[PDB]
């Protein structure tokens, strides 16, 4: 009973650990790429409006 | 009486003129639509810049 609960905790930990690490690594790398994409995107549009201001 | 084939040549020339003029009319209309889209585009762009000119 005692160790059954110990390993129940351990199995839950490790199971959800694998899940969380998958979530973590994959989506983090993905979002980092997404972040730099959005960075360059917004910067380009910012400069677009800058040139519009100079056009005025 | 004297310019029968000459007038036939004129008919051919005016036919070519009609072709070129139709292409001019069409292409000018195409460019008109083009220019109008880009004009309204940049117009509204200026309007946004004219209203909220950034620092």
């Amino acid at each position: 009973a005692v160790k059954a609960r110990q390993l129940a905790h351990l199995h839950s930990q490790l199971t959800q650990l694998s899940h969380n690490l998958a979530t973590t690594e994959n989506l983090m790398r993905m979002t980092a790429v997404q972040a730099e994409a959005m960075r360059g995107l917004g910067s380009w549009h910012a400069g677009l409006f800058m040139a519009a201001s100079k056009v005025l | 009486n004297a310019f029968e084939p000459a007038f036939a040549e004129l008919a051919d020339a005016v036919a070519d003129l009609e072709a070129n003029m139709m292409h001019f009319q069409l292409m000018h209309e195409s460019l008109a639509r083009f220019s109008e889209s880009f004009a309204s585009f940049l117009y509204g762009l200026n309007m946004n810049a004219f209203c909220v000119d950034f620092p």
